[PDB]
């Protein structure tokens, strides 16, 4: 993990959000009914440019900040970023229950997105179709998609921890008399 | 010669831009059809310049001689309403 540059990445996000909001404003101006001039596009925008810009800032800044602070990259950062984005979008309601609902539910949806890999298409190399599968050979380490008939007991002790039935030695062997 | 004849392709391009704008801005849709015919003559000019005079003649034979004729025939027989280009209607785009 080497850090994201939160400031520069966030500035890039600001630019892109402003551009996207401008485009959405132009489309909104062309699709609507009633009289419309070239300056009314922002007048009758619905604040759409602000929607785009604020969402961009919130998501990118929070994501980079959380990633740098935890020194990890995983779905939790996207959960935080979605929480902040939902906070921005739910501020428009001007009601505290709705603000909270947007916060938690957008955060949960984006955490779900980040947990699946934070992509809409697939990571082809990691997928089961492009991976070692089936039963492993003689004494190889088990990888994510591979299956064995017996795992090493040391691995079980490491992963589960000792206690509540997980032991480094089977009981009957250990309690044998001589 | 050389100065004009070197930029014949560029002149066809400029004329094509102008002809398309005139197609879209025409008050009478029959005038729009005529500007479409003009654009097709310009396309035939370009095709001759790049060595395809046979396609120039084919385009004149088929798109002007047949398709534009059908266009005019239809607009003559049919009752078409059209509005004019204006700021009130089109500056919003
Ligand atoms: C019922 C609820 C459903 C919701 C839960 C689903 C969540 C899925 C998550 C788990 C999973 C897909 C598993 C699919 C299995 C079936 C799918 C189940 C049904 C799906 C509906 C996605 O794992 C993802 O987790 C994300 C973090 O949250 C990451 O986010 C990103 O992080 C950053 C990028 O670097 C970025 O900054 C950013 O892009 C994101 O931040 C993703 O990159 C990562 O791919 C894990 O799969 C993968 O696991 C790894 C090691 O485990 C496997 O390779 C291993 O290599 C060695 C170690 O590496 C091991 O030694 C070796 O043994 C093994 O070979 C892989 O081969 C692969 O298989
Ligand atoms: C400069 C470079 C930086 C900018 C690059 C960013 C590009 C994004 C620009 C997108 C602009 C937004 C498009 C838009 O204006 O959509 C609005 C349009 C109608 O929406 P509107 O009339 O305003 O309101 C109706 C509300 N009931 O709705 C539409 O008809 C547009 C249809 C959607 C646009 C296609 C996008 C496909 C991707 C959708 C993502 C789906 C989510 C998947 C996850
Ligand atoms: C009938 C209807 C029933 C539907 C059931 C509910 C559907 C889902 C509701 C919404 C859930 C949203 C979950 C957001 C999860 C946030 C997140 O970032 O998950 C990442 C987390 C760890 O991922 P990882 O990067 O691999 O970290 C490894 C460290 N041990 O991954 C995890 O460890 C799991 C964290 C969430 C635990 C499950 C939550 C309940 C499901
Ligand atoms: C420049 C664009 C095209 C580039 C080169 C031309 C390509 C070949 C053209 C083939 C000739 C047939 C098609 C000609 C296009 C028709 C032009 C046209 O649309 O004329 C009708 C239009 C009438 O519109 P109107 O109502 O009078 O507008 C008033 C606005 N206050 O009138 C107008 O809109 C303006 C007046 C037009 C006058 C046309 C004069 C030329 C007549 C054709 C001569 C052909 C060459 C001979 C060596």
């Amino acid at each position: 993990f080497h850090p994201y540059n939160t400031l520069g990445l966030a500035t890039q996000s600001a630019m892109v959000g402003l551009g996207a909001g401008v485009v959405a404003a132009a489309a909104r101006n062309s699709l609507a009914t009633g009289p419309r001039n070239i300056l009314t596009t922002f007048s009758k925008s619905g604040g759409v440019v602000t929607i785009f810009t604020g969402a961009s800032i919130a998501y990118v800044f929070t994501y980079c900040s959380a990633a740098n602070l935890r020194e990890r990259k995983d779905g939790w950062n996207h959960m935080w970023a979605g929480a902040a984005t939902g906070a921005v979008l739910g501020a428009r309601t001007k009601l505290v229950p709705a603000f909270i609902g947007w916060t938690v539910l957008c955060g949960a949806a984006c955490g779900l997105f980040g947990w699946t890999g934070a992509r809409f298409n697939a990571d082809r190399k990691a997928s089961l179709e492009q991976s070692p599968k089936g039963f492993v050979q003689e004494d190889a380490h088990q990888t994510f998609w591979e299956v064995v008939h017996r795992r090493p007991l040391s691995l079980t002790v490491e992963q589960l921890g000792e206690g509540r039935g997980i032991n480094a030695v089977p009981i009957a062997t250990a309690t044998e008399a001589p | 010669m050389m100065y004009l004849t070197y930029y014949f392709i560029e002149i066809t391009i400029f004329l094509a831009i102008l002809c398309t704008i005139f197609i879209i801005s025409a008050k009478n849709p029959m005038v729009s059809i005529l500007y479409m015919i003009a654009l097709f003559v310009i396309a035939a000019m370009y095709l001759y310049l790049i060595g395809l005079g046979i396609f120039s003649l084919l385009y004149i034979m088929i798109y002007i001689g047949a398709i534009a004729v059908l266009f005019l025939f239809i607009i003559t027989l049919l009752d078409i309403n059209s509005t004019e280009l204006s700021v009130k209607s089109n500056i919003r785009d």
